[PDB]
């Protein structure tokens, strides 16, 4: 992702990330979906009822079409490390019909949803560095 | 100036949704933690001062690896290897090119510095006297060389840098010299026009920025005349960006570069690798 | 640009969107809120959760068919086992909760259907066996997030040990009164041609400020299929009802060691 | 014609800088520059968008 | 009464409604405008066509199919063959432009799929060569109102005169880079649920004042299907994309004989 | 400021009992001179300059010695002797290591200094021309070397000091780049939290700061080509807290370290020397 | 002695039931077999001498005087918060600096009994809960 | 922006520092800090003991 | 360790002979009925 790829030039990030969700379906479905983050340290959620005892939030799919939800800053460093670190895990974002999606006959059954992310305000990085994702050879 | 802080809220049971929204409108998701959760207050005292375009871009980065030679040359081919001539360009190398290349457009001045490295061909010729340099900037339509000692290293009039072997790396500041208000990193078009029924030829023609850019050559010799001993070096060149200014954000280089165009390799075209299932922690 | 039909409500870590509501319930038009001092009962320095437990948490799923007869929650009971809010109800002998209730099912513009969404004070139903009254097993009378379903039939058990669950008859509610008579409790009707959801608001409901959460369930949420499923291409589909509940302005006093309710 | 300013703070004061050169390409580094307006790419919408009201209304 | 979903646009003689909008973005936040005293570079008086040229030209229809895999065009390359603003782009060695672009793609509310629309400012695509590099002929660069289309596969040519083409390999953007980060660029979304049109003001963007459109494409207009077209009754039908585009503030300099491009 | 002085006392016979105290309180002794003795008045000139934290500290210590070489290497094992790569740390070494150990947190910029020594591998191989050194800070994340010449040398982020053999010992200053408030000397703690019926190991699981510290990588090279005379190179690494500020007190450690951790070794467990008698002056 | 710093979880997390120092250091044959604490008492379990100790926060039970040590602790830490679940912030240690001893029965034995109370407990990133391995 | 401060006494006046870098972690020692309270480790005792008092009452 | 988790003193012997342990009114109904009642119970004291 363009947070990612930006991330990988720095040793350290802070703050709370934004998941946008753009629903994708006909205008004749409708649904309620939950969108969940489970801070670390607990079973990783595999079903609803754990999931939702995490920082969530219920999309009913409507009109607006898309739903934010908010991984906000919960860490007990004051910075996270820009790799694979279980000191700085960051836990564990999960969805699941809350309802389901329902549409009438001569509809697709079938559909998509894009999944976005982004930097709150709140976001800063550290501690630049070399990116693992370009190389050449010598 | 600091990043944001975060206000102490509570719960909501409003007609006010900033949880909705529609990307189809071309504007990112713009809520924030306050908007969808209970949240304490946090004073945040910590800065984007390293994300500044002068601190992401504020290193000396390699851009080339040159070779000189100094030895008694008898042929052609050896003659050549006592000087070498390079267009300037930050395509050489992959690192400072795909940071430059999140942008369209830039303005800096530059610093360039230079490591200069030697080691003996051999043993048994005895030794070689301690070695000056001389890295001779080029601009486009100065007389370039073609012999280390020819006339063109007088350098009258073109910048030249002498340079003692063992001496701190060299080191010069360039202004910004684009012939245009900014730097194009990427140029979608031609040098020229091509006109109906012309004889010119269009088979063999290039596109893009490589048509048009021209920062002209870098020359490095030897000054000395050649010892028993042949003595290879290499000349490294750094670049840094300062004083910059960057337009209109691209996505960043996903894929292997395969030379001075955007172009890609049929064999490394798979950045990504698969995940077992799209439920993978 | 504000509209009726969309909502957000935030609770902790929890946000909830509607695009098509019916605007939204606040029963008996009492907010709830903390117990005043004035009001108070217990004398110990009670525990407040705040975010920890004043949340969204969302039940299994059920599904509404074209022969469902309708579907019954108590709580605090739906929420016993919901992550933190569990916790400081089975710690402490006292517990007063306030509630959103956010009902949730969506389909087309091609399907028909109404479910009345009641919340009833004080949700008493009747028992199985004629040869007791109010002989009603704990384990039958608080079953947790799976709720209960209404039947349209009263079948009373031969022998009394095998009665001892509700009588849940759809059209006396459950307990010897007129169904058509519900709407006299807080309600919001899900038309599936109108809307998608119903909210209710729900301040704390009892004759005391505070009661003993693991005995005493406060409210019954009650869903009615008022009008049945109808679907022309497939009558025999089905469409998700999704309850999702936040305690608010919870509180408790007497903390101990930890209930274990009986499961048997 | 010495500026003083502000360091970056450490773990646990000011800093002189003097130009010793005729051509500003010599200078060190810009001072940092906090400015930002993140809208012009994550909001560039001709119609101002109030986060609390509907997208599209 | 007014509404995002509803836009009038008026150029010259040329007018455009939608119903289904989704607001319109203004590149960078930045409207077009002559170019200023202070930034000036041709000395000579400019040609400013006004309404003879700042007017909606319509392009060539594409069809949008469940196996499309998207569509570029080039500015101004695209309107180089449109009314007088091709006529003025032709006698002059010098102009620029900013743009209005509208893109137009409607179906019903049984129809699903979303198209992401991207100006992309200097957009450099890959040759279809791996015996050279930058290897691209003019004409194949330059293909006017037809624009070129996007595949899901790299098959390089086996011969360096087979490959002076455009190698627009729709997941790296034809250019190398990952399609999922196209939307730092100006964009809009057409998701058929929500909107049938995107609308993007654009400004003259490049390194100069003015420069040579005949040699020079400023822009990119990307057309993705970032969720493919699907209908239940038939999985091949197809939905026209139609794209109308304005010059606006059209300034030209260097008048002489007209410009006329080889075509092969 | 100066240490205590002492005041003008003569004798007391009085309920006033500062000899006796009640040191189960968690209170030290506090019983000065002039409380159990007649005191003459002596003015204390004296300070406690010398054993400030930053006076304690104020010492260039080293903390490691690197090796590198530059010949002609015809194997994988002679390939890795051209560069090498280090994990920055204090505990290669016990002297420095011990002082930061007096405390439990830490707070201090870091000088850094370099000592970079050379000797002939043999004679009757011809001679070396002076080496160019490379020494790149490598942060986690970003690549490390695989060859003396690989692409991660171009060096555009991360920060690289070029030493020429025989220059003045290089050094640079770091900030505080701590990740919390403070450093931590010790950690009594995991990185992660192993859950029930997991089927992650839990028998090679490491504990104490050893799970969660990174400061990155040290690479150095030499940056010539070889020479027909192998050279090899040490480099000692120095680090001088300064800045400093320190958080609760610790013991000292009393007996010999035998790795990262506060483990120790069965056979150096002994550091008293008996006496003869309790009665030993 | 075949490892650094090398502790099991379940070893260094035992609970209220707590640990016992040692006068001896006895290092297992095995690495898989020395994942505990070399709890030696004269070097307080981490190779610096217990005569030191009085450098922490301490009281002394010295029975002649005193029946109770009372110790108030603000929270320590480089940081303002932390897991709970991975980190301990304090180790409570109790040595006998002078044994018991009781003349009519010199095998007596009277208890120690640790009574301790949180104090502004502040707790962040709620979610399902944290069940620790107990092997 | 020349700091002139007391040098430590010898044998038998002041000194200048004038900071060349940017950044304070480039700066030579801390100024000598003889900020101390021993009774945070020596007596961090609850209630306030007086020397000359019975430390048990 | 169950009976620690309620209200309660730990009564440490010496001069001062005698402790007091309060059980605080805690109780759902406002008064609770003067016979052996399951609604009205009031819970248990207990010593270790
Ligand atoms: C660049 C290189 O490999 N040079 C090598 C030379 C060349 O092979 C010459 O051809 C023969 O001297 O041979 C050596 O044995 C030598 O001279 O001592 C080692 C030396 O490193
Ligand atoms: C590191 C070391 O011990 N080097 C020694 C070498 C090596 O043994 C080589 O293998 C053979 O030259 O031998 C010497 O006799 C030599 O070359 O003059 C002395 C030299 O100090
Ligand atoms: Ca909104
Ligand atoms: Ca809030
Ligand atoms: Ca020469
Ligand atoms: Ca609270
Ligand atoms: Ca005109
Ligand atoms: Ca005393
Ligand atoms: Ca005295
Ligand atoms: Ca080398
Ligand atoms: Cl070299
Ligand atoms: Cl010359
Ligand atoms: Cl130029
Ligand atoms: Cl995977
Ligand atoms: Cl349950
Ligand atoms: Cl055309
Ligand atoms: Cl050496
Ligand atoms: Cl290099
Ligand atoms: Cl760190
Ligand atoms: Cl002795
Ligand atoms: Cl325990
Ligand atoms: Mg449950
Ligand atoms: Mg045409
Ligand atoms: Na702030
Ligand atoms: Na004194």
């Amino acid at each position: 992702t363009m947070l990612g790829e930006i991330l990988n030039y720095y040793t350290h990030w802070t703050g709370s990330l934004r998941f946008t969700f753009l629903f994708c379906g006909s205008m004749m479905a409708t649904g309620k979906i939950l969108l969940s983050y489970s801070p670390p340290g607990a079973k990783p959620p595999t079903t609803r009822k754990d999931a939702m005892l995490g920082t969530h939030i219920i999309w009913d799919l409507g009109l607006q079409s898309s739903c934010t939800m908010l991984a906000p800053w919960i860490s007990n460093t004051v910075y996270r490390r820009c790799i694979k670190d279980d000191f700085t895990e960051g836990g564990y974002i999960t969805c699941f019909y809350q309802t389901r999606i329902v549409v009438p006959s001569g509809t697709p059954t079938s559909m998509f949803m894009l999944a976005f992310v982004s930097a709150c305000p709140d976001f800063s990085v550290r501690l630049l560095r070399d990116t693992n994702h370009i190389s050449q050879r010598t | 100036p600091t990043a944001q802080s975060t206000p102490l809220t509570s719960g909501v049971n409003s007609q006010e949704v900033p949880a909705l929204t529609a990307v189809e409108t071309g504007a990112s998701g713009q809520a924030v933690p306050s908007d969808v959760i209970e949240t304490r207050h946090v004073v945040n005292y910590k800065t984007r001062s390293e994300s500044t375009l002068e601190s992401f871009f504020g290193r000396s980065a390699c851009v080339t690896i040159l070779e000189v030679e100094n030895f008694n040359a008898t042929t052609d081919a050896d003659r050549k290897k006592q000087f070498t001539t390079w267009a300037i360009t930050y395509t050489d190398t992959v690192q400072l090119r795909r940071k430059l290349e999140f942008f369209t457009y830039s303005r800096f001045d530059l610093e360039m510095t230079f490591v200069i490295t030697e080691r003996y061909y051999a043993s048994n010729t005895g030794h070689a006297r301690n070695q000056v340099y001389q890295l001779m900037y080029i601009p486009p339509g100065a007389p370039r060389p073609t012999a280390w000692d020819d006339y063109t290293w007088q350098s009258s009039s073109n910048p030249s840098v002498f340079y003692t072997y063992g001496s701190a790396p060299p080191r010069m500041s360039i202004p910004y010299v684009g012939i245009a208000n900014a730097y194009s990193h990427f140029y979608d078009g031609f040098a020229r026009v091509p006109l109906k029924d012309e004889t010119v030829d269009s088979g063999d023609t290039y596109y893009g920025l490589v048509t048009i850019n021209d920062f002209g050559t870098l020359a490095v010799r030897v000054v000395n005349e050649y010892n028993p001993a042949r003595i290879t070096s290499k000349i490294r060149v750094y670049m840094k960006p300062k004083h910059v200014r960057c337009w209109c954000p691209r996505p960043p280089r996903a894929v292997p570069y395969r030379g001075e165009g955007v172009d890609f390799k049929q064999d490394s075209i798979t950045p990504l690798t698969a995940v077992e299932n799209i439920n993978t922690f | 640009g504000y509209s009726d039909r969309v909502r957000q409500i935030t609770l902790g870590n929890s946000t909830i969107t509607t695009q098509e509501a019916a605007n939204a319930v606040v029963a008996y038009g009492e907010w709830p809120s903390y117990l005043d001092d004035k009001e108070a009962n217990p004398i110990d320095a009670p525990t407040e959760p705040d975010v920890s437990s004043n949340r969204f948490y969302t039940l299994d799923s059920v599904q509404w068919k074209s022969t469902s007869r309708g579907w019954w929650w108590k709580l605090p009971d739906a929420l016993k086992d919901m992550g933190m809010f569990g916790q400081n109800m089975y710690y402490h002998y006292l517990g007063r909760s306030g509630y959103t209730v956010h009902v949730q099912c969506n389909a087309s513009k091609f399907h028909q259907g109404a479910l009345g969404v009641f919340a009833i004070p004080e949700y008493v139903m009747a028992c199985n066996t004629e040869a007791k009254t109010s002989y009603v097993s704990y384990v039958n009378a608080n079953p947790g997030e799976k709720g209960g379903v209404f039947d349209n039939a009263y079948n009373p058990s031969a022998e009394a040990s095998e009665g001892r669950k509700f009588a849940a008859l759809d059209y006396l509610l459950g307990c010897g009164v007129l169904a058509g008579n519900a709407f006299v409790y807080p309600h919001q009707i899900i038309n599936l041609r109108t809307n998608n959801s119903a909210t209710l608001v729900l301040p704390y409901v009892n004759s005391l400020a505070i009661d003993c959460m693991a005995k005493h369930n406060n409210w019954g949420l009650v869903i009615l299929p008022l009008c049945k499923l109808d679907y022309a291409p497939n009558s025999s589909t089905e469409i998700p009802i999704t309850v999702t509940i936040a305690p608010m302005f919870t509180e408790f006093n007497g903390l101990r060691n930890i209930t274990v309710p009986a499961t048997q | 014609g010495a500026q003083v300013s502000s360091q970056k703070v450490g773990a646990h004061v000011n800093y002189t800088t003097i130009n010793y050169y005729k051509d500003s390409a010599s200078n060190a580094a810009s001072k940092l520059d906090f400015s930002q307006d993140p809208s012009k790419f994550t909001e560039p919408v001709k119609d101002i968008m109030i986060k609390t009201a509907p997208a599209l209304n």
